[PDB]
C-alpha cells in the first residue's frame, strides 16, 4: 500500500514521508522498515505491544539474527521473493 | 453472673433488670473493649457474646435509636427495655478502659513499636516489651492458611526450584513485607515496587503471580483473596489496598481494565479526596508492557519493574503450580515475619551488604536514576535470602545478582532521556528527511523542518525548535527544557536546536 | 458538684435530675463556650468531658433528637430523660457568655488585632492587649512536633547549611507565614507564591519539598500532613488549603494529577462557588514544567517561581534529609512566628531594604511585570534574614539576592509577550 515511500537505492529519497528501504534479494525480499513507522502501523492495526510481535516475528525468521533493531534504526524484515513483480523489483 | 451495675445484670443467658419483677431484656451482649479516634472523636466498640461473635461498631449502636439493629447481628433484645439496654451497655464500657486500634496488614506503625498483622497479629520485641495491653488489629483480608506448608514446599521443589524467574516470583511476594519493614526502619524511603509480569499468552505469568501471592493467601479468584482484576474503578483499586504495608497483591491481565498517573499512584501509598494509604508490593500481568501507552517519563521505570520472560517451562509445570497454590497458601510470610522479628539487626546488616556490593558492580552509573535502583535490586536479594534461610533450601543468590546486574545494563537507555530522545530524532530525521534541505535555504516549498548538511565525522542538523517541541509531545516527552537539558549533556547539541548525529548515517541520508 | 440549675445537677460522676428522688441521667456532659456565626446565625459548641475531651459540634447537637448521638463521641446518656437532658445543657450554655471562633491556621485576622494559628496559639502584642478571652481556634492541621529541634539542625549543619537550593528551600517554607504576615499588613498585596520544583527524576525535588514543609509539620504522606499528591479533585485540593493563611504544603508529582486555570487558582485563596479562602504558599513537584501547557500569559509566570534545577548534591544527602525529617518536625516556623510578633517593625523595615535593594539593581526593568517580582524576591530574602537569626546561623544573603537577580534576567523574555512572539514567529516563517 506505500510501497511509494519506500525507496530502491539505499537512500531516502522520497521528499514528502519515507517509512524505509526495499532490496529484492535471492529467494527474499529485504524490507528495512524505520521503527517508529513499524511501531505506528501496529497500532494502527490493533497490535498493543511492539516487542512481543517482534519477537513473534522473529522466531520463525521473518526479522533476522542481531540485524535490526530488536527486543533485548530500522527492522530488517524478509517477505517472500516472489512478490517481487508487484512490489515493482 | 458475668457483670453488674445497679439494677442491671449480665448472666449466662443474658440481660436483666429489677424492680419492685425481674425481667430479661436482651441475650448475652458482652462490650470487650473501646477505641478513640482522635482527629473525628467518633469511639468504636468490639461487641461479642458467649459464642465466640466478634464485630466493631461505631458506639452510637448504643443508642436507642440504633441498638435493635444489633439483632441483625444474630443477638435478641426485648424492644420494651430498649432504654435502659441502651443504658446498661453503656455503663458496661464506661468501665472499659481506653484501648487502640490498628487497622492493616503488613507492618503496623506503632508509638509503643511495631506490629506485623497477617492473619494473627506478631508482636516485635520493642512492641511486646513496651505496651501493657493485647493489641487489637482489623484482619483486613482472608489470608487464612489452607492446606499444608508441607505441600507447597513439595511444588517449590518440584516446580520452582532451580528455575529463576519462579524463584523470583516467591521472592518478590515475601519482598513486600521486607521492602516495607525496610522503610520503617529508614534504610530505604520507596515503600514498596511495582512488579508486572509481561511476556506473551499462555507462558505462566498469572501462574507466577498466583505462586507470588500464595506466601500469604488465597491465590485465587474469590470474595477477599490476593488474586485480583484490572476489572474496577480507581475508586476501588485503591480502595482494596488500603491499609496495607507488606501484603503483595496481583492485578491480573490489562486488557480487562493512558497508564501513567496510575502507575505512579501505586509505588505511592496515596489515595485521593482523609486517603486511603498503603506501602506494599503489587504484581501486574499483561499481554503487552504497562510503559506502553505511558509518558516517556524517568520517574516512571524507576518505580516500576517489568519481566519479560516466560516464567514456566513448559504446561504441565504451570497447570501444577496453580494447582498447589489454589490448595495450599498462606504458610510462608509468617514465617518471614517472625524472621524479621527475630532476627532485625541481622536482614539490616544483610541489605547492607547487598547494597554495598551492587553500588560496587555498578560504580560506572552516574545516572541518578540508575543509582537509584540499587537499593531496590538489594532489597530483592535481601528478600531472596530470607526466603532461602525460611523454607531452609539452597537457593543461588549469584543468579539473582547477577540477573538483575543484566537487567539493569539493559534498562540502562530507558533511565535516560538523551538516548530516548536522541533515538525519536535520528529517525525524524531518515523519515521528514524530505523537509530537511542540504545548501543552507530552507527551500522546500510544503514544509521545511530544518537543515542538514554532512561535517567531519558528524552530521550537523539545524532543526526548528517549534518542529523539535511538536515531534517530542507526539512521542510522549512531556517537557522540552528537560529533554534539551539531557540531550546537551552528552554532547549532542532563536531558531533551531544544533543536533550532530553520528557521521555513516550520511548514506541513507544522501548527504 | 460542678454545676447546677432547678432539679438539674452536674457532679464529677455525672448528670442527674430531682423530683418529689435522685435519678442519673448522663456521664459528665460539659459545655464550655459557644460561638455564633454573623452571616448564617448558626451557634456552635464546645462539648468536653472531666478528661480533657474537645469537640465542636452546631448547638443543634442539644435536641433530643440529636444529643443521644454524643454517645457515638464517647459519652453516656439515659434516654429516659433526654427532654431534661436536653434542656439542663442548653440551661448550662445560657450562662456562657459569647465568644468569639477564629478558624484556621497561619496569620488570623482579628478585629482586636492578629494571631497566630499553629498547633499552640500564638498572641500578639495588639491583640494580647485589647480583648478579654482566651482566643479559641481550630487547629486545623497536624503540626505537632516530633523528636528534636536539635536533630533537625543538626541534618541542617549537616545536609544543608553551605547548599543554595537546600537553604532556598527552607526559606521557601517559613516565608509562607512571613509572606502573609506582610499582606496582612499591607506592605505587599500579594498573599503567598507557588513553588515548582521541577527537574529530572532523582534530583532531591520531592526531598527539598519534605524540608520546606519539616518547618512547621510533618512532612510525610500520612492522615493530616504537609505532604500530599496532586492525586484528587480540584474540590479537595482547594479544600485542603481551607483557611491556610501561612502554613506550606506540598504537592508532589503532577505526573499523577492543560494547566493555566489552576495556577491561578493557587495565587489568589479563590475557591469556588461560600467559598474557600485561603493565603499560603504551596510547592509543586514535577519532572515536567508547569508552564508546559499553560496559556501564553505573563500573569502566570508572575505568580509563580520555578527551580529547574538540582538541590541534593548526592544520593545520600537526599537519603538523609528525608530520614532526618520524617523523625524531626516542626520546631523552626513556631520561632518565626515568635520573632515575627516580638520583632514586627524590626522585620518590615528589614523588607523595605531588600524592595529597594532590588530596585536598585534592577533599575532598568520597564516592563511592569518584571517590577512585580521585586517585592517577591524581598519577601525571601527576608525570610532568609530571619531564618539566619531564628536558626543563629550564618547565611549568606548575598547569594540569595545574587541567585534571583540571576533568577530575573534569566527569566526577563518569558515575561515579554513579544519576546515570546517574535520567537515563535521567526520559526513560523523558516
Ligand atoms: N510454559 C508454557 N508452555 C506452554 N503452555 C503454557 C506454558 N505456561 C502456561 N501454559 C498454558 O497456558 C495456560 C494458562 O497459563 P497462564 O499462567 O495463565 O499464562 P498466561 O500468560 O497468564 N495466559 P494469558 O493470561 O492469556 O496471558 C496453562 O493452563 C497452559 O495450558
Ligand atoms: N542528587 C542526587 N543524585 C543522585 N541520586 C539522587 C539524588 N537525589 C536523590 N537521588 C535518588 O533519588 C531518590 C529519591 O529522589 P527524590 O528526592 O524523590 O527526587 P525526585 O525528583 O522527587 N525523584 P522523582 O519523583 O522521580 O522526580 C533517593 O533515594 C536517591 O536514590
Ligand atoms: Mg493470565
Ligand atoms: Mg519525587
Amino acid at each position: 500500500q506505500n510501497r511509494g515511500k519506500f525507496s530502491d537505492e539505499g537512500a531516502l529519497k522520497n521528499m514528502f514521508e519515507n517509512y524505509g528501504l526495499i532490496s529484492l534479494k535471492d529467494d527474499h525480499i529485504e524490507v528495512k522498515i524505520i521503527a517508529n513507522v513499524f511501531k505506528q502501523m501496529l497500532n494502527n492495526h490493533q497490535f498493543q505491544d511492539v516487542n512481543n510481535v517482534v519477537n513473534a516475528l522473529r522466531d520463525k525468521g521473518f526479522i533476522l539474527a542481531d540485524r535490526g533493531r530488536q527486543t533485548t534504526v530500522f527492522y530488517h524484515l524478509k517477505l517472500d521473493v516472489e512478490f517481487a513483480s508487484i512490489l515493482g523489483l | 453472673t458475668l457483670f453488674e451495675i445497679g439494677p442491671f445484670a449480665l448472666d449466662s443467658f443474658g440481660w436483666k433488670e429489677t424492680i419492685p419483677k425481674v425481667v430479661r431484656m436482651a441475650s448475652p451482649i458482652i462490650v470487650n473493649a473501646r477505641f478513640s479516634d482522635p482527629i473525628t472523636g467518633v469511639e468504636k466498640l468490639i461487641i461479642t457474646n458467649n459464642n465466640g461473635k466478634k464485630d466493631i461498631f461505631e458506639s452510637d449502636i448504643l443508642t436507642t435509636r440504633n441498638l435493635p439493629s444489633l439483632i441483625k447481628y444474630g443477638y435478641s433484645i426485648n424492644e420494651k427495655y430498649i432504654r435502659s439496654l441502651s443504658y446498661a451497655l453503656q455503663l458496661m464500657r464506661d468501665r472499659l478502659p481506653l484501648s487502640e486500634l490498628y487497622e492493616g496488614v503488613g507492618i503496623l506503625e506503632t508509638p509503643f513499636g511495631y506490629l506485623i498483622s497477617l492473619d494473627k497479629v506478631l508482636k516485635s520485641i520493642q512492641f511486646n516489651q513496651s505496651s501493657p495491653s493485647y493489641p487489637i488489629v482489623d484482619s483486613a483480608y482472608d489470608l487464612t492458611p489452607k492446606g499444608t506448608f508441607d505441600n507447597w514446599f513439595n511444588m517449590y521443589i518440584d516446580e520452582v526450584k532451580g528455575h529463576l524467574l519462579l524463584e523470583l516470583a516467591v521472592i518478590f511476594g515475601i519482598s513486600a513485607l521486607v521492602t516495607s519493614f525496610l522503610k520503617h526502619k529508614h534504610e530505604i524511603e520507596f515503600a514498596g515496587i511495582l512488579f508486572s509480569f509481561t511476556g506473551q499468552s499462555s507462558t505462566g505469568k498469572s501462574t507466577a503471580a498466583a505462586l507470588a501471592v500464595s506466601v500469604a493467601g488465597n491465590p485465587t479468584k474469590g470474595n477477599e483473596t490476593l488474586f485480583r482484576s484490572w476489572n474496577a474503578t480507581r475508586n476501588a483499586l485503591e480502595g482494596y489496598l488500603s491499609n496495607n504495608y507488606g501484603i503483595p497483591i496481583v492485578f491480573d491481565e490489562l486488557s480487562s481494565t493512558d497508564t501513567t498517573g496510575l502507575l505512579y499512584s501505586i509505588a505511592e501509598g496515596q489515595g485521593r479526596q482523609t486517603p486511603k494509604n498503603w506501602g506494599t508490593s503489587v504484581i501486574s500481568t499483561s499481554e503487552y508492557s504497562i510503559f506502553n501507552d505511558s509518558a516517556q517519563n524517568d520517574g516512571l521505570r524507576v518505580r516500576t519493574i517489568e519481566i519479560n520472560e516466560q516464567f514456566t517451562t513448559n504446561a504441565t509445570n504451570a497447570d501444577n503450580i496453580k494447582k498447589a497454590v489454589a490448595l495450599n497458601y498462606g504458610h510462608v510470610l509468617p514465617l518471614v515475619a517472625k524472621y524479621l522479628i527475630n532476627r532485625e539487626d541481622e536482614v539490616i546488616q544483610w541489605f547492607y551488604k547487598e547494597v554495598d556490593w551492587f553500588e560496587a558492580k555498578l560504580k560506572d552509573e552516574t545516572n541518578n536514576t540508575g543509582i537509584r535502583m540499587f537499593k531496590r535490586y538489594a532489597v530483592i536479594t535481601t528478600s531472596a535470602k530470607i526466603l532461602g534461610r525460611v523454607l531452609s533450601t539452597d537457593i543461588d543468590i549469584a543468579n539473582i545478582r547477577d540477573y538483575f546486574i543484566d537487567y539493569h545494563t539493559h534498562t540502562v537507555s530507558e533511565r535516560s532521556l538523551a538516548d530516548k530522545a536522541i533515538d525519536v530524532i535520528i529517525q525524524f530525521v531518515a523519515q521528514n528527511r524530505g523537509k530537511f534541505s542540504d545548501e543552507g535555504a530552507l527551500k522546500n516549498m510544503f514544509e521545511n523542518y530544518g537543515l542538514i548538511s554532512l561535517k567531519d565525522d558528524h552530521i550537523e542538523v539545524k532543526i526548528i525548535a517549534n518542529v523539535f517541541k511538536q515531534m517530542l509531545n507526539n512521542h510522549q516527552f512531556q517537557d522540552v527544557n528537560n529533554v534539551v537539558n539531557a540531550l546537551r549533556d552528552k554532547g549532542f547539541i532563536l531558531v533551531f536546536y544544533h543536533l550532530k548525529l553520528d557521521v555513516e548515517f550520511a548514506s541513507i541520508l544522501g548527504l
